């Protein structure tokens, strides 16, 4: 089992479309009813859903937000009735310090909800977090929740889908501070999926609805095998151990109109495609640390071995000199059309990601020398006296970059 | 005598298939369940340690752990592969030989040959490899325990015990390498 | 040509019992009376008998009539099933203890007597225990009610006294909650979803064999022997209804020792019975 | 069997809606007729009702009031014909002293009614009192009745649902005196359910009709198992012994519009919810004395044991160091919809309740030093000479606080 903590407008939407994808996959009706064709289903549902006496299924989700508008719109959707009104929380009434201050203020009810959800699962495995690191809501609230959660639950995993601000595009003027602080908290508490609007929209090209549909696709494909038990990799901890910051790529990212080219898609061509920098959805002979490829559809392990052999000989990849990939196979949901003969998702750890922080650090250093937009931060208690928090966070990020 | 060494699973067969599943054939099945569970036991055990090393993010010699853990991981995880590709491959033939021949005499032989392949393919009958990888099996029990039996750096004779196995493991590692140099081609390819 | 006719006879034999002679009713009726499942009946039978306490209370004029007065206060029964409750005895008592021997036997007729065995006498074994339990929750209720009229009189001698009752009552209200879970609900889940002709004899012989989870088996008998030491001290606590406070203070201290000894004898008997497993979780909760 | 003595406007209403809830539960028609579907009912009715030769059922209730208006409105309701006109009493023509003086004046008829009602029951078990402690009517009349009842019937239980004045809201200007005196009488005569408007309306938020509907819900859920015989806890005295001032909480306090969130409701989550201070309907490491949880609906004792074990390990509660809870199960009425899969009610004794009196004492001491609004009290005979009654009451309450 698992819980999802989605914050800010970004996280709220991310959750909306993630649950849309899930209910589509598992044959869950918008109202929580189960379709007749899926009555005898074999798919495991406990992982993301828990059924109710009324036979309906409820997501293990909690909605958090500093503002009402987004969730109010969500509850006007056809999927509104599905969620649990008890879990959803809205502030009665764009800065990280303010977000953390509110988090300190509203500890009690949030952790009440989290405890209630936790006690309903026998074998909870970890946590899932969806949020954006730039905006005031996501950054600060996620920081506070991560801190108090790692404190509260020292034996549960914490996984996040953190969305990083666009850089080529000059959105949050105060983004460097929030990003740097959120990164501090991620290193200091997060167990383990980086995301950026820049490269994501780049691949989308070459509304937020479609972008986050792709993101939800990534999340669902990541959790597929856990959802669909097989032989190997039957747990999230198995995933994490086989890799341990990450980046992702998915081959069949094709529009509903781009099915006309039914290209004979082997496993070799897919696994190859997952390697190119173009497909890496995120934007010094930098090299890899780990690679995992989850493959959906018919697959012959002989083909997998041949592809691995050929790629190894062709040396299209580079590895650490000081240490000695993985190809897991799953089964598609029996419901969604198998427009793709075989499909592939890749999650990897690669040193080049360091550059991200070097940019943000460069951004942050490009402001701290002139004290820009610190007036609001001084208002909050945390930065009321000084900003030693900022210095510690910057040095922590520098240490991480040095370690990479 | 450890309890796991005696574990097994018996099956009360019904009346019609009483002729197809004798105590002989239902016994060779059990031997597969004994071995396949062991590899499953060490793998599930081994990865939990990984769930702690990554967890233990806040010693110049403590880093030798993961530089040995991953070595013990790849040899094990990919050894745990070729299994989904000897089961799901031999089984997919056993089921195909069924829906083809209207005769029943074939089933008693197709199923019998299916069973003999598992004992032959999975190296359970091949004594040398089965007596070398077995040493790798209980080897991880010692290492995984060593990391779990404490929470500090390997100083209190742990490092003194750590360098013991690597002199045997890496020796056992390359020892296996000469053994494979018919059926190993599907296996040695993945590790190499 | 034989097995085709055997299954039709047996299926027609068992069906003849349920849809015509109400075998499913007799079981769910004897439980209402013998195992004291139906409230307002045991709480009215035991409550009447305990009001008296020799030559009295033993002639067929009072005990053979207290039942006919009990069934009226049942609000469930007064059917052809409700009759045949011979409230007889099996011993003549001469003269503070926790024993009052008395049986309560059901009665059946021919086409049902062949299934319900005249030995399945074992209800009378489990009954005399369950009635003995009611003797606590009434006598202990008495001292809880006897002290109420004493109330101005507020001092250390008073409040420190009443805490003993709350400390002794809770131990009885938890051992009873155990009995109300094993011998009436889970052992009844089986043998109710188990039924739906020879099998009826064995299935019934497995339902009652209620005496295992009931701590009446000789195997776990030492666990039962300690219960008397507890029940006895509560009866002495009822005798001393503050002229003799210290005489009662010593009694309670003996109670806290025996209870502390029970938690050890049950724990040592775990290594050698999944039924007893739920007892330690009942007697112990946030303590040692 | 049982009798209900409801005084003042508060008590009169409380009774109205309590009997509304009862007749709803037992399938009793507004006129006292029994519905066809409930003809073969198994529910026990003697406890709160006694049937009549006309087949109608009459409550074991008595209406008392210093003023006619409330009861006159009651008798204009659709439920008017149900009550017994003989039992109802109205004064032919806001102070505690006046109330007690009238009680001395109208002893005869009240006790006539009470005796008539008592002699109609074979196995009367105790008394139920519903009143408010602030207003003149409830406080004084309840005081007088409790005194003369404990004197008259030394072998019957006396249970009360006493409503305490709001404090955050500055209603009775002379509330401290009435409250203090009523508390004196409660300690000196009452066998055993505190109630306050402040926290009650707080939970209602987060007209008197709805507030008292909730209160009647509490009362009915408290008396359920007595109404519905089972195996254990088949008597009020069993209830009292298992606990012995109290406070209460009910989990499924949900509006008729808040059924949309059909949350999968275990027993564990309910019993957990009953513990939080938020659900305690009332407003030094203070700890508990006793806890009772009555659970309605399907229940597996294995689930109950698991919940008890987990809560004990999680140490969410605190107990007295000098002394060594209880979870009883009942069955829902077969008529009202089971919108809740499993529901829970909690009654507990906790030391923190002491604070209540400390406030009122502080209130009373905040007046006795300046002799405020004593002019009316001097009028009555009881306080005609002196006010030693007040001093004794204050010292008794102080003694109770010290004992806590």
């Amino acid at each position: 089992e698992i819980i999802t903590l989605q914050l800010g407008q970004c996280g709220n939407q991310i959750g909306f479309e993630f649950w849309k994808q899930l209910c589509a996959e598992h044959g869950i009706s918008p109202e929580g009813i189960v379709e007749e064709f899926a009555t005898e289903g074999t798919d495991r549902k406990d992982v993301f859903f828990y059924q109710a006496d009324d036979e309906h299924y409820i997501p293990r989700a909690v909605l958090l937000d500093l503002e009402p508008r987004v969730i109010h719109s969500i509850l006007n959707s056809p999927y509104a009735k599905l969620y649990n009104p008890e879990n959803i929380y809205l502030s009665e009434h764009n800065n990280w310090a303010s977000g953390f201050s509110q988090g300190e203020k509203i500890h009690e009810d949030i952790f009440d909800i989290i405890d209630r959800e936790a006690d309903g699962s026998d074998s909870l495995e970890g946590f899932v977090l969806c949020h954006s690191i730039a905006g005031g809501t996501g950054s600060g609230l996620g920081s506070y929740l991560l801190e108090r959660l790692n404190d509260r639950y020292p034996k549960k995993l914490v996984q996040t889908y953190s969305v990083f601000p666009n850089q080529d595009e000059m959105d949050v003027v105060v983004q460097p501070y929030n990003s740097l602080l959120t990164l501090k908290r991620l290193t200091q508490n997060a167990d383990c999926v980086v995301l950026d609007n820049t490269a994501l929209n780049r691949i989308a090209t070459d509304s937020f609805s479609q972008i986050n549909q792709l993101v939800s696709t990534i999340m669902s494909a990541s959790t597929t095998t856990l959802r669909y038990p097989g032989y190997m990799n039957n747990d999230l901890i198995g995933l994490i151990a086989s890799l341990i910051f990450l980046m992702t790529g998915y081959t069949p990212l094709t529009t509903d109109q781009s099915v006309a080219s039914v290209r004979k898609t082997t496993v070799l061509d897919v696994m190859r495609r997952l390697l190119q920098p173009k497909n890496v959805m995120v934007s010094t002979n930098h090299c890899y640390i780990a690679i995992l490829n989850i493959i959906q559809g018919e697959v012959d392990p002989t083909q997998v071995h041949k592809s691995l052999q050929r790629i190894r000989e062709r040396k299209l990849a580079n590895f650490i000199p000081w240490g000695p990939i993985q190809v897991a196979l799953s089964r598609k949901s029996p419901y969604l059309p198998s427009a793709h003969r075989v499909s592939g998702l890749m999650m990897a750890n690669h040193t080049s990601i360091s550059s991200l922080f070097e940019r943000t650090c460069r951004q942050y250093d490009k402001l701290r020398k002139r004290e820009a937009f610190l007036e609001q931060f001084r208002k909050e208690d945390m930065f009321k006296d000084n900003f030693d928090e900022m210095d510690t966070s910057r040095e922590i990020v520098q240490q991480l970059i040095d370690e990479y | 005598a450890s309890g796991w060494a005696a574990l097994g699973l018996s099956y009360k067969v019904q009346w019609p298939l009483h002729i197809l599943f004798t105590p002989a054939v239902l016994e060779k099945y059990n031997v597969v369940f004994k071995y396949l569970l062991s590899v499953r036991r060490v793998q599930a055990e081994l990865q939990h340690c990984w769930a702690l090393q990554m967890q233990r993010k806040h010693q110049t010699d403590a880093i030798k752990w993961r530089l040995r853990n991953h070595m013990a991981f790849l040899v094990d995880n990919l050894q745990y592969y070729l299994q989904v590709d000897v089961l799901e491959s031999q089984f997919s033939q056993l089921l195909h030989q069924i829906n083809s021949t209207r005769d029943f005499e074939s089933i008693r032989l197709a199923h019998d040959h299916f069973l003999s392949n598992l004992l032959a393919q999975s190296f359970i009958l091949l004594k040398p490899v089965f007596h070398c990888l077995n040493e790798i099996l209980d080897l991880c029990h010692s290492f995984c325990s060593l990391v779990s039996q404490n929470l500090g750096p390997l100083d209190e004779r742990g490092a003194a015990q750590l360098s013991i196995l690597v002199k045997g493991f890496s020796r056992q590692s390359s020892l296996l390498f000469k053994i494979l140099s018919n059926s190993d081609l599907a296996q040695l390819l993945l590790r190499l | 040509p034989l097995a085709a006719h055997i299954s039709l006879v047996n299926k027609a034999a068992v069906d003849y019992f349920f849809v015509e002679l109400h075998l499913e009713a007799h079981y769910e009726a004897l439980r209402h009376f013998l195992l004291m499942e139906d409230g307002e009946f045991a709480q009215s039978l035991s409550d009447l008998l305990f009001e008296k306490l020799p030559g009295e209370l033993l002639n067929p004029l009072v005990l053979n009539s207290v039942l006919s007065k009990a069934l009226q206060c049942s609000l469930h029964g007064d059917t052809p099933h409700a009759s045949n409750l011979s409230l007889a005895l099996k011993y003549l008592p001469e003269v503070p203890d926790v024993l009052s021997c008395l049986e309560l036997r059901y009665k059946v007729d021919w086409p049902l007597n062949i299934v319900i065995t005249e030995g399945c006498s074992k209800y009378s074994g489990v009954f005399s225990f369950l009635l003995q339990l009611k003797l606590m929750m009434w006598a202990l209720k008495d001292v809880c009610f006897h002290l109420k009229r004493t109330a101005m009189a507020g001092s250390v001698q008073f409040r420190q006294l009443q805490l003993f009752k709350h400390e002794m009552q809770h131990f009885v209200k938890v051992i009873q909650g155990y009995i109300a879970n094993q011998i009436l609900h889970v052992t009844w889940c089986e043998f109710r979803a188990r039924l739906a002709l020879e099998e009826i004899q064995r299935a019934h012989a497995e339902y009652l064999h209620a005496v295992f989870r009931g701590l009446l088996t000789e195997k776990a008998a030492p666990v039962m022997n300690v219960i008397h030491s507890i029940f006895s001290l509560v009866l002495k606590f009822r005798s001393q209804l503050h002229p003799n406070f210290a005489l009662m203070q010593q009694s309670y201290n003996t109670f806290k020792y025996y209870s502390h000894f029970l938690f050890k004898v049950v724990t040592k008997l775990v290594n050698r019975q999944p039924h007893l497993e739920d007892f330690l979780l009942r007697i112990n909760f946030n303590n040692y």
